[PDB]
């Protein structure tokens, strides 16, 4: 009948009332000081305001204050002020409470949304998720959150129904009880669930293009590569897109061939073209193969481990294409080792340094046969400090992905540390709903009621040893 | 995902005309737009080029002339001609284009209806 009655759950010796009381006090406080440091530090900063993949913390800050304040001024409503507590005020410090837990797994909802946007569709990450839709979201889960906190006031209470009541709070049924923990268990289950495949997922798929994957060296997968296509060993140069006019200068490619069919180095040259797209491109393909004997075309699907192995084995990769907006194939043969000769158009004019690479204008041959010619001659010296240079900026290219995966990973244990905390308590509560109620476990109810408390408190703790951002953020305030 | 032209027809020479091409999918829809043209006995060819700001590309022909955009309200792109040119009669088609980001060489090509635009020297 009474909100914070310790000495209803469990005889406490008279001895240690002060002790307890100034702990609660220190953490109260603690919490209060230190979210209201954490919105300071989040507010007053315009790099973390102006990114919308750390708004989750804000909000967890927020829950991280509705769960503390509520705490200790309840507290002050009971032990230093004796007041008692009616109907009204006691269900609005259980929908404060309430409210905070759903508002927390709200905002790990969206931010584990906003994680899978931002790892596993990057092309997408910029365009799709911004200020107003993030800010929309969060609104929104704060008011569901708000709703279902308050339903109980509305009359979903145990005196208005005068039905079956629940033992371990007063003045509330079974029913919404049942509800609220059903909901934030499924809710949690599938943040579980997406948090792990997330991880999974980006595990394999990020860390796929690395020369860890290839067995021997250099060379002879070189000649390995070339004796399966009956080549004899040389300068090998590979080409691998689509078969049209206009996105992919393929017929640029072809007359290149062609010019260089002319020329007494052309044997050297080792040529592969994998392709799929317009019969006529293809047939003009398949007669260069039928022509030259140093000329391979491949024209069925290629799995993704045997395009791996290709980059590991050729020596020059030609990208000439007319519109490349990304440049992810230059991206994917510099992660393996290979050198770019490549159109300097879009992304590739970027991508590409004038010393990592070669560039050449978009749509001429002559350019790219003479960029060929001298790779050629490049191909005489050694050639590992390109092939370093290139994994190097390869590499660097791929630094956000990993900075999104160490925030994957601080989201992963703020939710272990959030179900750590509110396990027994939930469990508590499920036991409550089904079956009986005992002293033993609303003894250990009132042990582990202070772990809601623990957790605000160790929230914002792990934000300084994880969130670097946060740290220059607070420097920079001081 | 489903694609629809519109804003096709006849225009005299040296006017001026505006297509948008809306496309409806379930994550972004479309990651690269594109216009592309085909004349009567003449393949389709690719007359403008687009993924997201100033990222463009403009066939040789048409460079100077021609303008493209992309809207993310309504997840459109809006292809804008000025003086057009007698040449220019053709079956204009957006095209989008969806690639994975794991593996390059995947894609998937998406064509729309198409419609009729034809150039008059004189009304
Ligand atoms: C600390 C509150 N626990 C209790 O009131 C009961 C269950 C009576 O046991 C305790 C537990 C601790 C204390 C003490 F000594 F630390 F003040 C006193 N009583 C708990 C009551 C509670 C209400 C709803 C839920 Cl779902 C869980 C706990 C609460 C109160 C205010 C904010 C938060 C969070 N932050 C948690």
């Amino acid at each position: 009948e009474n909100f914070m009655d310790i000495e209803c759950f469990m005889v406490l010796n008279p001895s240690q009332q002060l002790a307890i009381a100034v702990l609660s006090l220190t953490l109260g406080t603690f919490t209060v000081l230190e979210n209201l440091l954490v919105l300071c530090v989040i507010l007053h900063s315009r790099s973390l305001r102006c990114r919308p993949s750390y708004h989750f913390i804000g909000s967890l800050a927020v829950a991280d204050l509705l769960g503390s304040v509520i705490f200790v001024y309840s507290f002050i409503d009971f032990h230093v002020f004796h007041r008692k507590d009616s109907r009204n005020v006691f269900l609005f410090k259980l929908g404060g409470v309430t409210a905070s837990f759903t508002a927390k797994v709200g905002s790990l909802f969206l931010a584990a949304i906003d994680r899978y946007i931002s790892i596993h569709r990057p092309l997408a990450y910029k365009r799709i998720v911004t200020r107003p839709k993030a800010v929309v979201a969060f609104c929104l889960m704060w008011t569901i959150a708000i709703v279902i906190a308050v339903l109980p006031l509305l009359g979903w209470n145990c005196e208005k129904l005068q039905s079956v009541c629940s033992d371990i709070f007063p003045h509330i049924d079974k029913t919404y009880l049942m509800f609220w923990i059903g909901v934030v268990s499924v809710l949690l289950l599938f943040i579980v669930y997406a948090y792990m495949y997330i991880l999974w997922k980006a595990g394999i798929d990020c860390s796929f293009w690395n020369e860890s994957y290839l067995t021997g060296s250099r060379d002879e997968r070189k000649k390995s590569l070339l004796s399966k296509f009956g080549m004899d060993e040389g300068v090998t140069f590979m080409f691998i897109g689509r078969f049209d006019r206009g996105q992919k200068g393929v017929d640029v490619l072809l007359k290149a061939i062609e010019i260089l069919s002319s020329k007494k180095e052309f044997q050297e040259m080792r040529f592969i073209i994998i392709g799929k797209g317009d019969p006529e491109l293809e047939g003009w393909a398949r007669s260069l193969e039928e022509k030259h004997g140093n000329v391979k075309v491949i024209t069925e699907m290629l799995s993704r481990e045997f395009v791996r192995e290709l980059y590991g084995s050729v020596d020059f990769v030609i990208i000439p294409s007319y519109f490349e907006p990304f440049g992810l194939v230059a991206l994917e043969a510099m992660c393996l080792g290979a050198i770019p000769i490549a159109s300097a158009v879009g992304g590739l004019r970027d991508i590409i340094t004038n010393e990592t690479g070669i560039l050449v204008k978009a749509g001429d041959p002559g350019e790219l046969a003479n960029a060929i010619l001298k790779a050629l001659e490049l191909s005489r010296s050694d050639l590992s400090k390109f092939r370093e240079n290139c994994k190097k900026r390869a590499m660097s290219f791929s630094d956000q992905a990993r900075m999104d995966i160490e925030l994957a990973k601080t989201l992963v244990l703020i939710l272990v540390v959030l179900i750590i905390c509110w396990g027994p308590l939930l469990a508590i509560m499920v036991y409550d709903v089904f079956g009986k109620m005992n002293k033993l476990i609303k003894t250990v109810f009132a042990f582990c009621s202070m772990l809601c408390l623990l957790n605000s408190t160790v929230n914002p703790i792990i934000y300084a040893l994880r969130s670097k951002d946060l740290r220059h953020a607070f420097r920079s305030m001081f | 995902v489903q694609l629809q032209e519109s804003g096709g027809g006849l225009v005299q020479a040296g006017g001026s005309l505006r297509l948008s091409c809306a496309a409806s999918g379930t994550i972004f829809g479309p990651d690269v737009m594109g216009w592309y043209r085909q004349a009567p006995g003449k393949e389709r060819e690719l007359v403008a080029g687009i993924s997201n700001g100033a990222n463009t590309y403009y066939a040789d022909s048409v460079k100077g002339r021609f303008t493209i955009s992309r809207d993310n309200a309504k997840n459109t792109v809006y292809l804008q001609m000025n003086s057009l040119k007698p040449e220019d009669t053709a079956v204009y088609y957006c095209a989008a284009e969806v690639l994975d980001y794991t593996f390059a060489y995947l894609y998937h090509a998406y064509w729309g209806q198409g419609t009729q635009v034809t150039v008059s020297s004189h009304h």
